[PDB]
RNA sequence: ACUCGGUGAAAUUAUAGUACCUGUGAAGAUGCAGGUUACCCGCGACAGGACGGAAAGAGGUGGUUCCGCAUGGAAGGGC
RNA sequence: AACAGUGGUAGGAGAGCGUUCUAAGGGCUGUGAAGCCAGACCGGAAGGACUGGUGGAGCGCUUAGAAGUGAGAAUGCCGGU
RNA sequence: UAUCCUUGGGAGUCAGACUGCGAGUGAUAAGAUCCGUAGUCGAAAGGGAAACAGCCCAGACCGCCAGCUAAGGUCCCAAAG
RNA sequence: GUGGGUAGGGGUGAAAUGCCAAUCGAACCUGGAGAUAGCUGGUUCUCUCCGAAAUAGCUUUAGGGCUAGCCUCAAGGUAAG
RNA sequence: GGAACGAGGUAGAUGAAGAGGUCUGGAAAGGCCCGCCAUAGGAGGUAACAGCCCUGUAGUCAAAACUUCGUUCUCUCCUGAGUGGAUCCUGAGUACGGCGGAACAAUUCCGUCGGAAUCCGGGAGGACCAUCUCCCAAGGCUAAAUACUCCCUAGUGACCGAUAGUGAACCAGUACCGUGAGGGAAAGGUGAAAAGCACCCCGGAAGGGGAGUGAAAGAGAUCCUGAAACCGUGUGCCUACAAGUAGUCAGAGCCCGUUAACGGGUGAUGGCGUGCCUUUUGUAGAAUGAACCGGCGAGUUACGAUCUCGUGCAAGGUUAAGCAGAAGAUGCGGAGCCGCAGCGAAAGCGAGUCUGAAUAGGGCGCAUGAGUACGUGGUCGUAGACCCGAAACCAGGUGA
RNA sequence: UUAAGUUAGAAAGGGCGCACGGUGGAUGCCUUGGCACUAGGAGCCGAUGAAGGACGGGACGAACACCGAUAUGCUUCGGG
C-alpha cells in the first residue's frame, strides 16, 4: 500500500452531516429542528463452569480452581468455583471444585473421576 | 486551521451580475436586486416557452381563416372538410405558409368543398 | 422667502419609467381587472393624498429462623 | 431490452461541487506564479477550462486526512460611499 | 389488484381554513347548534369563473413554430358558427 | 464668593421629591456571569427518492412537556392487505 | 569549618567543498551540460529557488572573575550485646461523664460544669455482655515521589497572518471618555540599492510637462497588488401621443464581427406578468426587516448512554497507571473490565428456580451460543452547548 | 401649380452597451508581532532604603532608549 494510493475499507467512513448551510441540502433555515419544537452485608457468589466447559476439559487431569483460572476457562474466581450440570463432559479426568450441583455430581461420578470438595 | 474566503464570494456574485447585463439602472449594478431579477427571468422564460407554442397556433388559425374566407368557406367548415378527406394530414403551420407563399393552395379548399357536399 | 457670488448639513431611503375612476382583494390598491385621460424638462406656491410624523382617546393486636457485626449472644429483614 | 414512474412545505434517506491545511506521488512558474479585468467555451447543478490585458513571485494535479467549511436578511458589527 | 405485520433508528405535528352533502340536529328544510361525511388549499403550478388561497376542469422531468380533447366557449376587443 | 460636612438595605435628621454628577420605586463601577427566559430575531453550496400534521388522553396544564394517530430508512414474515 | 580534582552556567574560538561552463535576464541561488564536501543536506541572508557566496551548522575546544553541582581529603562527633525482673517509670482537670446551644441511642464542634485509671495497665474490632484479634493515646522533628509558573535559556505546532492573532506587529493601557472607581480605540508594505527627480518650462505656491535615475516613474513619499459601491469624459443603437415589480417570449430596422456558433449590441411594436425574506389558516397590503457596497457573523469539543456500518479475534475479547523509546510508532505491564446461565427481597439452589399446600396455577429463565477491543456516522444526557437579546438578585468597592 | 394621401429625420436632455479614468481600500503574496506547549533553570526584593515613578544629563530642537550633578557614562578583570 503506497502512501499516494490509500483507500479506506468500503463503508467504514461516512461524511459528517453539516447542518445549516443552505436550502439545497434539506437542513437549511430551520437546521433540521423544524419550527418551535433486602440488600445483605456480604454475598457469596460462586463462579460457574458448566459440564460443557468440562466437556473436553483436556486442560489438566486435576481441574483445580487454579488451572481453571490459569488456562483461562474460568476468569475472576470470585467467591469460588462451582460446577453446574449443563453439557456432556466425556473424558477420564479428576476434578476439584468448591461446590457442586446434583446433576454435576451424578455426571462426574458416572464418569469415573474424583469429585473432592474444598 | 482557519479559512478566510473572498474569491468564491466574488466569483459567485460576479456571475449573477454578468447575467443581469442590460437591465435598467440598479438592476444591472447591485447584486441583491440583480439576483431577484434573474430568478424572475427564469420563471418567465419557462412560462413563455409554453406560451410560445400556444401563440403560434393562434396565429396560424387566424391566417387560415382569412385565406379560407377568401374562397367562400370559414375556418371550421374548411377544417371539417379537410379532415373528412384524409388530406387533413397537412398541418396548420404548413397550411398557413401555403397561404402567404402559394394561394394556389385553393386546390385544398376545392377538395374540402367537394367533400362537404 | 426670491435672483446673483462664496461656503455648505440632517431626519429618511427594497429597486422604480410612481395618472384617475369603478370594482376585486387579510387590514385601506401606484404596482390586480375593465375603462378614461396624458408631448419632453423644470421654477415658484398649496396642503389634497400625506399607510409623513403630533396625538389620544384607550391503630393496637398482629407474619416472618434473613442476616447477625472478627466471635457469639444483643440488636436489627424485602414484602 | 420491456414496462412503470419523476409537483411539493415540516421532515426522513442518497449522491455530489467548491474552500484552508497536512501527507504521498507527479508537476508548473521570471520565455512570467497567485490575485484582478474581459470574452460569443464546457458540464444536469453546485461549478470548470482556454485566450488577451494588468500583475511581479509563488502556485496548482492525483489519492487520502483534518476542519475556525460556502452568507442576502439577525432594527447584526466594522469600514467605504 | 400490490399491499400489510413485527422489530429497530430518525422525525416533524397538537388554535387549521373554506366549499358541498346530509339530516344525525329545531332528526324537520332549515337557518341555527354542533354532529358527522367528502373535497380542495395548507404543501399545487396550468385552463375557466373580468380580477379571485378553499368554486369548476385538471396534478408541471426537460425541449419542439406537431395533433386530439376537458371545463368553458365561437359579432369586435379575443382563438373558433 | 471662598473653604468644608452627611453615602446606598444609607443620606437628604419625619413627612418629605425637591434629590444624591443626563442614572433613583433604590446611585455608579467591577465581579458571580457567556446568569436565567417556555419570549424575540437569525442559522451560509447543489441535485435525486419519498413525503405529513394542525386529531384524541394526561400534565398547577398555561402558545411548554408526555402517550397514541399520521412520515421516512433498514432487516426479517412472507402474500397475510 | 576549610582544601583539592571533575562537570556545568554567565562572553567566545576553530570549523569541508564550484567565480565550473553555458542560456534567459536588471540581477542567477533557475534551465541545460559537468564536478566536489559531508560526524556538516538545521536556519537566515545575499539583486530570483544556494550544501560548495556570507553568517553559520556537525565535531572539537575555551574562563581572569563570579556562581551551581558532584568526588576525595581534611574536619567534627560517637559503644553495643547478654542474664534476670526483688523495687520504680512510661506523657493530668487528660481519657470519660453531665449542661446548653452549636448542630441536628441520635451525630459532632465549641464552650459550661464535672470528673479516673495508669502493666496484674489500657484502647479498639457499632452499639452493651462475654470470647478472640490488633494496637499503646494525652511531647517534638523529618527528604523523595506531588501543585503552579510573573520570569530566563533552547526549541516545537495538519496554530493566526493586519476586521485575524494579545486590548496593543506601528512611541498602547497610548490617544480619547469620566469627578472618580473605571472604560478603552484607530493605525503594517517605495525600490536590490535613495540611485529619492540636477537642469529647462507654466505657476505666488500647490501641482504639472519635458529632461534624467531606475528592470519598472501608470514604483515619486498613506509610494506592492489594487475589486465593489460612488463620480465622470467619449462614442454604436433607441428615445419628445406616451401609463410600466421594468423582465420575459415574438419581432423589423440599424450598427458590428466571435472560444464560427441555428453569431454579438440596441431595440420601434405585440402577448403575458401584483419584489426578496420571516410569519400565518390565509399577504401585493395599511404584518416584519433591509440606503448601497465590502469584510466579519450561528449545530462544536469533552465525558457518559444507545443504535448502524467496518476491521481483528472469537467463547472469549481486551489492558490502565507506570518503565524504555525523537512530546512518535512500538515493546512489557493481565491488576482490572465486559461476556460465557437463571431465579428468588434475601436465605440458597441451579437449565432451573421463586411464589403459592399444591408435583395446581402463576413469574421469570433455558428450551440453538456471540461477544468483545477499537474506528466512522446518527440520536440522547451534563457541561455557557446552534447564535443573538431582558427585567431582577448577591459580593467588593467609587462618588455631595 | 392645386388637392388628397403616406412616410423620413429631429436630442434640451435621458436609457442600454462599449472604451478610458478617478475615488476607496476588499483580495492575493509577505512578516517586525502574537497563541498553545515541551525540556531545563529560578522561585523573591526591601530601613546598607524596595516595587513604581518625578526631574534632569548630548555641540545643536521635541520624543524613545541609556544613564544620575562621576549623569549618552567611571574603575578593574576577561573576550574581541
Amino acid at each position: 500500500m503506497k502512501l499516494h494510493e490509500l483507500k479506506p475499507s468500503e463503508g467504514s467512513r461516512k461524511t459528517r452531516n453539516r447542518v445549516g448551510r443552505g436550502i439545497g441540502s434539506g437542513n437549511g433555515k430551520t437546521a433540521g429542528k423544524g419550527h418551535k419544537g433486602f440488600t445483605n452485608i456480604n454475598r457469596k457468589e460462586y463462579a460457574v463452569v458448566n459440564l460443557d466447559k468440562l466437556n473436553g476439559f483436556a486442560e489438566g487431569t486435576e481441574v483445580t480452581p487454579e488451572l481453571l483460572l490459569e488456562t483461562g476457562v474460568i476468569s475472576k474466581l470470585n467467591a469460588g468455583v462451582k460446577i453446574l450440570g449443563n453439557g456432556k463432559l466425556e473424558k477420564k479426568l479428576t476434578v476439584k471444585a468448591n461446590k457442586f450441583s446434583a446433576s454435576a455430581k451424578e455426571a462426574v461420578e458416572a464418569a469415573g473421576g474424583t469429585a473432592e470438595v474444598i | 486551521p482557519r479559512v478566510k474566503g473572498g474569491t468564491v464570494t466574488r466569483k459567485r456574485r460576479k456571475k449573477v451580475l454578468k447575467l443581469a447585463k442590460g437591465y435598467f439602472g440598479s438592476k444591472h449594478t447591485l447584486y441583491k436586486v440583480a439576483n431577484q431579477q434573474v430568478m424572475k427571468s427564469g420563471n418567465y422564460a419557462f412560462r413563455d416557452r409554453r406560451q410560445k407554442k400556444r401563440d403560434f397556433r393562434k396565429l396560424w388559425i387566424t391566417r387560415i381563416n382569412a385565406a379560407a374566407r377568401m374562397n367562400g368557406l370559414s375556418y371550421s367548415r374548411l377544417m371539417h372538410g379537410l379532415k373528412l378527406s384524409g388530406i387533413e394530414v397537412n398541418r396548420k403551420m404548413l397550411a398557413d405558409l401555403a397561404v402567404n407563399d402559394l394561394t394556389a393552395f385553393n386546390q385544398l379548399a376545392d377538395a374540402a368543398k367537394a367533400q362537404l357536399n
